[PDB]
């Protein structure tokens, strides 16, 4: 089982959000950094099951735009896709 | 037949058959199959197969986007082990693009 995580709170970036992911969900070296890969990485690399648990989502959304918005959107499609993730959202 | 999983061979194949190789299985019929991603057993399971075929979202927008216009991508260069970052999009309208940096750019190719 793989449990990622993210404090909200100091994701200052988009840039920060990708980075972090890399490390939580052990993406690929030249991980794209982008929606696309990470699509790609949640369904057809990432390690399952998977919890994905984001704290302070609100904080994490405002130095984000709508970035924060659109990855867990990704994450959420990975799973009506068939992938057994769980997101905890605080 | 032979495996083709280069950018000009699955190019033209793409064009002029429209379809894709043999050698291409979707996500689910790979994992049908017993794939599973993060072991990077897909040759063991899937002799000679590489993943393509899925519907690709273009979810960044880099690529052009119409009415009526879906994209597709498949997997470039491909042969065992861990997946790598070079991809082939092609489109319902038969446009074909690449990337080699997982898909952070791509390249009008067709």
């Amino acid at each position: 089982m793989k449990k990622a995580v993210i404090n909200g709170e100091q994701i200052r970036s988009i840039s920060d959000l990708h980075q972090t992911l890399k490390k939580e969900l052990a993406l690929p070296e030249f991980y794209g950094e982008n929606l696309d890969a990470l699509w790609d990485c949640l369904t057809g690399w990432v390690e399952y099951p998977l919890v994905l648990e984001w704290r302070q989502f609100e904080q994490s959304k405002q130095l984000t735009e709508n970035g924060a918005e659109s990855v867990l959107q990704v994450f959420r499609e990975a799973k009506a896709e068939g992938c057994d993730i769980t997101i905890i959202l605080s | 037949a032979q495996v083709i999983n280069t950018f000009d061979g699955v190019a033209d194949y793409l064009q002029t058959y429209h379809k894709l190789p043999d050698n291409y299985i979707t996500k689910s019929e790979a994992q049908a199959l017993g794939w599973v991603a993060s072991k990077g057993n897909l040759a063991d399971v899937a002799p000679g197969k590489s993943i393509g075929g899925d519907i690709f979202s273009n979810r960044e927008g880099k690529l052009p986007g119409k009415s009526g216009r879906t994209w597709r991508e498949a997997d470039i260069n491909y042969t065992s082990g861990f997946r790598n970052s070079d991809r082939i999009l092609y489109s319902s309208d038969w446009l074909i693009y690449k990337t080699t940096d997982a898909y952070q750019t791509f390249t009008k190719i067709r």
